[PDB]
């Protein structure tokens, strides 16, 4: 997160690290969307082009945290996945289209007052939230520089309109990806940063009080460039493959 | 249970910055 | 820069 703010305790109880166990480091945000589920971006696992192809044996899933370094003993939950699952259809030679996986964590994780999941939209509610001038809020420990954080980082977004998103890349936009970001002239920055993909971009409903994640951090060119804006994927477009994965 | 917090939602306390979002959703 | 997780975790 560039030009973000610490997020407060609790904030974000659903906001997971994915951690390389060695060499131990960061390598995404992630959600909790269930005691034993984990939604992140595809990237984050699989990418050929970068000789990327993470298994379940990799890594490690750390809830609960707030710092982005010490092991906070007593409050974070580190599991094990019993494994990983990409969307068939991910489009890591084009564009990224469907950038989505599902992680089964090794145990269910018990809740806390810092671990706590996100809700998934249902149609109607992803019909009144995703326009264009309604902010969004996306946290991480990613780079605050296009170096980093103490604490776990928040900014707030406005998404953009589709044409203004599809006129500021040479990428192709599909319908499975929204954009977020201030223009130029707002004159307001904010921008998610590497190390912050797969982590969500979420809304509260006006109606019910709940938060709900929207997008999962996707791509971007740089970081708060002016004219660019971040790219996510669109999570109820989605929904359908994540209920498949879930029941089967 | 999903999104309402522990600590806000659920003891009635607004984070610092949500007002930014819930105004904007006109 | 990370501190030492447990090994129990590992
Ligand atoms: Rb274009
Ligand atoms: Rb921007």
């Amino acid at each position: 997160i560039v030009e973000g703010s610490d997020a407060e305790i609790g904030m974000s109880p659903w906001q997971v690290m994915l951690f390389r166990k060695s060499p131990q480091e960061l390598l995404c945000g992630a959600s909790l969307i269930s005691d034993r589920w984990v939604l992140t971006a595809a990237h984050c696992l699989l990418y050929p082009p970068w000789d990327k192809n993470f298994t379940e044996n990799d890594l490690l899933v750390r809830i609960g945290k707030h710092s982005r370094t010490r092991y906070e003993r007593n409050i974070e939950k580190i599991s094990m996945l019993e494994k990983i699952y990409i969307h068939p259809r991910y489009n890591w030679r084009e564009n990224l289209d469907r950038d989505i996986a599902l992680m089964k964590l090794k145990k269910p994780v018990a809740f806390s007052d810092y671990i706590h999941p996100v809700c998934l939209p249902d149609r109607e509610t992803a019909a009144s939230l995703l326009q264009a001038g309604y902010k969004g809020r996306v946290t991480g420990w990613g780079n605050l520089k296009e170096g980093q954080p103490s604490v776990l980082q928040v900014v707030n977004l406005p998404i953009v309109e589709r044409p203004v998103c599809k006129d500021s890349t040479r990428i192709r936009i599909t319908d499975n990806m929204f954009c977020a970001g201030y223009k130029p002239d707002e004159g307001k920055r904010g921008d998610a940063c590497e190390g912050d993909s797969g982590g969500p971009f979420v809304m509260k409903s006006p109606f019910n009080n709940r938060w709900y994640q929207m997008g999962i951090v996707s791509w971007g060119e740089g970081c708060d460039r002016d004219g660019k804006y971040g790219f996510y994927t669109h999570v109820f477009r989605l929904k359908k493959w994540i209920q498949k994965v879930i029941d089967q | 249970d999903c999104g309402l917090r522990p600590l806000f939602e659920k003891k009635s306390l607004e984070d610092k910055t949500e007002r930014e979002l819930l105004e904007s959703y006109i | 820069d990370f501190e030492e997780i447990p090994g129990e975790y590992l």
